[PDB]
RNA sequence: CGCCGUCGGGCCCGGGGGGCCACGCGCGCGUCCCGGGACGGCGGAGCGAGCGCACGGGGUCGGCGGCGACGUCGGCUACCC
RNA sequence: GAGCGUCGGGCCCAUACCCGGCCGUCGCCGGCGUCGAGAGUGGACGGGAGCGGCGGCCCGCCCGCGGACGCUACGCCGCGACGAGUAGGAGGGCCGCUGCGGUGAGCCUUGAAGCCUAGGGCGCGGGCCCGGGUGGAGCCGCCGCAGGUGCAGAUCUUGGUG
């Protein structure tokens, strides 16, 4: 009729507010889209300062005759060693704290003098060490599972952060990994925010999983050698 | 007119100190004697031929007592050049010491 | 009160078939055989069903009056349709969209339309 | 028109970079009835008409998934020891063994690979990448004539049958066999006489070809180099 | 959840920057090394003209 | 070659051997039918390797093809016309089944009417003269 | 005081190749450098149509092909070996 | 060295760990919008002034009559981690037997019960349905109700045969 007629002129005013509706959302995500782009650059000119100034802070100790030594790093990545049955009673709540409740998964763990005498009671039941920032880059990337209720779902987007995460100014993923590689002031969160890290079976096989790296075996503090291992268990 | 298939024995199931997995076999496979020498075979058909008294055939046209369980080789074993080979359907167990042909079908030259 | 004719007949009612698999509703006006809630015409005050004709030829469909409630006998009106297969598919279309008459179970009544033709054409 | 301005580098990396490509683009200027009696006017025909019969029980559709691209649009690989011009040999054939003459790569990522029909039992007979074995002896095919028409449609076995149930004789399609070796018969020899030249010339070569192919007794393969 | 760092394109919907991450190091790669095999011909070629 | 049912894919059923009573074989006054032993000795209790499989929900067919006769449907059985006439809508994926005690003055006429609706029914050429 | 640093601060700077998710002159809204440049806003004014194709992109499709009868084809079980 | 010791590189396999299929349990959920016409992380107005642009002569549904499946609400769908078990406790059973109201216009001398069965299957399972053979007169489903209701065992009772 002559009403609905009126409408459907009034319809090219609906369709300019169906296209505006749709249009900020592309807009929004776009420049959404060029801010990831950018932190990454300032991320990957940052990466590059910190690491080559521990070389760069070095070679001008060793020129003028005096030794460098760096800070004892701060960031130690934990994986289980042993297995279930068996547990004494002080380190069976320990590795419920560490969240390593089965075998063979793992988290990060923030080096601190409090943390640092929880390693010593769990010595015989992990293996840790510094980890470096390639073994960070994969295991975020291939290993990311997030809980966000509980119900770990795998990353596969940076929707996932921005929700669940980006409270803070974290909503993407390379975001997510620099809190996690340097340590900042919310560490805390981001690694609550990750599952453990289910890992494999390590590739070459073990050597003899109860005594401590020093002797030889498997167990224990390694240092960056750590860095050997989660290449084969990832 | 000649051999087109090379020979190979079958030596046992991929199996522990206790239990068998029976689903996939184990080949010793002649001239092979090195882990290093088996980065070719992996990948062919085997065939393991037999005989039975009811007749089963193939574009050959007449009726033969020659029956087939095929397969293929999934990877090497050991270090001396043994080799898995997982069959469609599984061995007789029958079999072990007798010979399946390791073809020339599928290449990869 | 179509709800609470369904809170008690979902079970217990009679001619309900329980035997090796699902439900099966097998009610004198139906379009499916699913003991459901909306293929189900007892209860509603809007039902369509439609049977086969006992002329020999054709398709009846079953409507309910709407006017005159619990009265069995008048509640129902019926009309046969023989046409040529599809003209009698569009004439069961035209009666269930154009109307405000159940526009749910569109379908379910051509299907049954549609097969009970091939059931009664050779 | 223009093609695509961005070469290939890696799979699906541009070799320049998107600020720049912007700027190649010069994306800074062009930012844009009746027939009868007693009939009452035009009767509307229905162009595709509804369909009669509703199978009483429909499956829902497809979820569409991704590109798988169909066969006939995928892409056509062959190993690089199988240049034009080699002695290939058959495996799978009834032939089987026979030292056959790779000619070409058709568009079906099927071989065209003649066997001297002089030498062998083999014609322009077609077979497949995987069941044949590349060897290290050659033929210079590369200034040679190919004909022009020969492609997956011409090499290809074709069905007919008229009744539709059983009858007394086999098919009357695979009990007699192909006669369009009468047509064949002259593509054949437009080829071995172009080809029997080069074959010629390697002063051992047209009785390796006539040879067959047998693991004889010791001589294992992957110690074997062809 | 297809896998990053072997797949590229769901790197991208991750991470944009990886297109710019690796296209440098392709880059990288080829120019340094042409620029070897170019002193290579020059030094192999001058010592096949010394020796 | 019958009827054809719809989509009904491959079965796989993760085991065909029908559990079977512990130590059924060696009495007849042990009957084939499973019963869980329930022993403070018993090995198959106890799960050892060598004796035979108690059963579990493991073994639990899928859902999408559970109950399935191998043509592809699924059976229903039926008794007179006006139980048969109830698969009128639902057809090409559930077949009838004429039960034992019909007879043949009636199963004459129940295949009679499965062949005009299109019904698979599985026992048709059954209690002939 | 100089000295060392593929330092850092997008420093700035004054002339004289690579590269960058970087594109308003016509002149104005502030700062800045000795007029341009950068912008939060407006004074410039992204002068929209996405129209097409590719797709390492939200779990495979083939719009690929063969080969076999009147005693042989497939098959599962509380059948035997 | 196929012994002992100090060792290196391989290689072998557990129901463990990774990834994938499947069942079930648990948690956290979803659809009464069956809405082919509903589209709301913001939506109506008539005013007093405006330009980006539809018409400047610088002034105002329907060629098509059409569109799959769903939802026993105790139905279905989705995502995720989980599974050992004696004594024991709960839950679900379209598991079985026997009897009673209700229903199946059920069933059958044109062959019911039973029983047997190298016959065809279904269920994880309890157990069932189907064919064939025997016999010759009654029997079973579904919703409820009621049990003197489910055997390998008791130096089991009685019967029967090695
Ligand atoms: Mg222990
Ligand atoms: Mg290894
Ligand atoms: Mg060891
Ligand atoms: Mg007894
Ligand atoms: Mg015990
Ligand atoms: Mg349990
Ligand atoms: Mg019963
Ligand atoms: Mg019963
Ligand atoms: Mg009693
Ligand atoms: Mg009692
Ligand atoms: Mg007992
Ligand atoms: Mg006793
Ligand atoms: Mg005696």
């Amino acid at each position: 009729p002559e009403t609905l007629k009126k409408k459907r002129r009034n319809f090219a005013e609906l369709k300019i507010k169906r296209l505006r509706k749709k249009f900020a959302q592309k807009m929004l995500r776009k420049a959404r889209r060029k801010l990831i782009y950018e932190k990454a650059k300032h991320y990957h000119k940052e990466y590059r300062q910190m690491y080559r100034t521990e070389i760069r802070m070095a070679r001008m100790a060793r020129k003028a005759g005096n030794f460098y030594v760096p800070a004892e790093p701060k960031l130690a990545f934990v994986i289980r060693i042993r297995g279930i049955n068996g547990v004494s009673p002080k380190v069976r709540k320990v590795l419920q704290l560490l969240r390593l409740r089965q075998i063979f998964n793992g988290t990060f763990v923030k080096l601190n003098k409090a943390s640092i005498n929880m390693l010593r009671i769990v010595e015989p039941y992990i293996a840790w060490g510094y980890p470096n920032l390639k073994s960070v880059n994969e295991l975020i990337y291939k290993r990311g599972y997030g809980k966000i209720n509980k119900k770990r779902i795998a990353l596969t987007d940076n929707a996932l952060i921005a929700r669940s995460l980006g409270k803070y100014g974290i909503i993407c993923m390379e975001d997510l990994i620099h809190e996690i590689y340097t340590v900042g002031k919310r560490f805390k969160e981001a690694n609550n925010f990750l599952w453990p890290f289910k890992l494999s079976s390590p590739r070459g096989g073990m050597k003899k999983k109860t005594t401590h790296f020093v002797e030889g075996g498997d167990a224990g503090n390694r240092e960056d050698q750590i860095n050997r291992l989660i290449r084969r268990m990832n | 007119s000649g051999r087109l298939w090379s020979k190979a024995i079958f030596a046992g199931y991929k199996r522990g100190l206790r239990n068998q997995r029976e689903h996939t076999a184990l080949l010793k496979i002649e001239g092979v004697y090195a882990r290093d020498e088996t980065e070719f075979y992996l990948g062919k058909r085997c065939a393991y031929v037999y005989k039975a008294k009811n007749n089963t055939v193939t574009p050959g046209g007449k009726p033969n007592k020659t029956r087939v369980i095929w397969g293929k080789v999934t990877r090497a074993h050991g270090n001396s050049g043994m080799v898995r080979a997982k069959f469609r359907s599984n061995l007789p167990a029958k079999a072990i010491g007798h010979r399946i042909r390791v073809m020339l079908y599928p290449s990869r030259i | 009160s179509a709800h609470l004719q369904w809170m008690v007949v979902r079970n217990c009612s009679s001619f309900l078939i329980k035997r090796n698999k699902q439900t099966y509703s097998t009610e004198p006006n139906n379009l499916k055989a699913r003991n459901s809630f909306r293929y189900n015409g007892l209860i509603h005050r809007k039902t369509v069903g439609v049977e086969p004709a006992a002329d020999g030829k054709g398709v009846v469909v079953v409507i309910k009056r709407r006017s005159g409630q619990r009265k069995p006998a008048t509640s129902y009106v019926r009309t046969t349709i023989n046409k040529n297969a599809r003209a009698t598919l569009s004439s069961i279309r035209h009666m269930i969209r154009k109307n405000k008459y159940r526009p749910d179970l569109r379908m379910a009544a051509i299907r049954r339309a549609s097969a009970i033709l091939r059931s009664q054409k050779p | 028109p223009h093609c695509s301005r961005n070469p290939v580098l890696v799979r699906g990396i541009g070799r320049y970079s998107r600020s720049a490509m912007y700027s190649r683009k010069a994306m800074y200027k062009r930012k844009y009835p009746v027939g009868g009696d007693k009939n009452g006017g035009t009767r509307v025909v229905k162009l595709r008409k509804m369909p009669r019969y509703y199978p009483t029980e429909d499956v829902p559709r497809k979820l569409l998934s991704h590109g798988k691209k169909p066969f006939s649009q995928h892409v056509r690989k062959l190993r690089a020891s199988i240049t034009p011009g080699t002695i290939l040999i058959i495996l799978t054939g009834r032939h089987r063994g026979k030292r056959v003459v790779f000619l070409k790569q058709l568009a079906s990522g099927l071989l065209l690979v003649t066997g001297p029909l002089v030498l062998n039992r083999v014609p322009l007979r077609r077979t497949h990448q995987k069941f044949v074995i590349a060897t290290s002896t050659k033929i210079d095919i590369s200034n040679v004539k190919i004909p022009k028409h020969l492609t997956d449609a011409y090499f290809k076995k074709k069905k007919l049958r008229k009744p539709r149930h059983q009858e007394g004789e086999i098919f009357d399609t695979e009990k007699e066999k192909y006669e369009i070796t009468e047509q064949r018969k002259i593509d054949q020899k437009a080829v071995d006489s172009q080809i029997l030249p080069k074959i010629k010339a390697i002063p051992q070569l047209q009785g390796y070809l006539r040879s067959v192919f047998a693991l004889t007794n010791g001589i294992y393969p992957h110690k074997l180099v062809f | 959840k297809k896998n990053p760092l072997k797949n590229l394109r769901i790197m991208l919907k991750l991470n944009p920057y990886a297109k710019t991450m690796r296209r440098n190091t392709i880059l990288r790669q080829a120019r340094n090394h042409k620029l070897r095999v170019d002193k290579a011909a020059a030094a192999a070629a001058a010592l096949q003209a010394k020796s | 070659a019958a009827l054809r049912p719809l989509v009904k894919p491959k079965i796989v059923k993760k085991r065909t051997k029908k559990f079977i009573r512990h130590q059924s074989d060696r009495y007849v006054k042990i009957k084939r039918n499973w019963r869980k032993p329930r022993g403070i000795d018993n090995r198959v209790r106890r799960r050892f390797k060598g004796q035979i499989l108690m059963p579990n929900i493991g073994y639990g067919s899928n859902k999408k093809t559970k109950h399935m006769l191998p043509s592809g449907f699924r059976k229903f059985l039926v008794h007179n016309v006006k139980e048969l006439e109830v698969l009128l809508m639902c057809n090409k994926s559930y077949c009838a089944e004429i039960a034992h005690n019909v007879s043949s003055k009636n199963r004459k006429a129940i295949v009679e009417r499965a062949a005009q609706l299109a019904i698979r029914v599985t026992n048709p050429n059954a209690r002939l003269r």
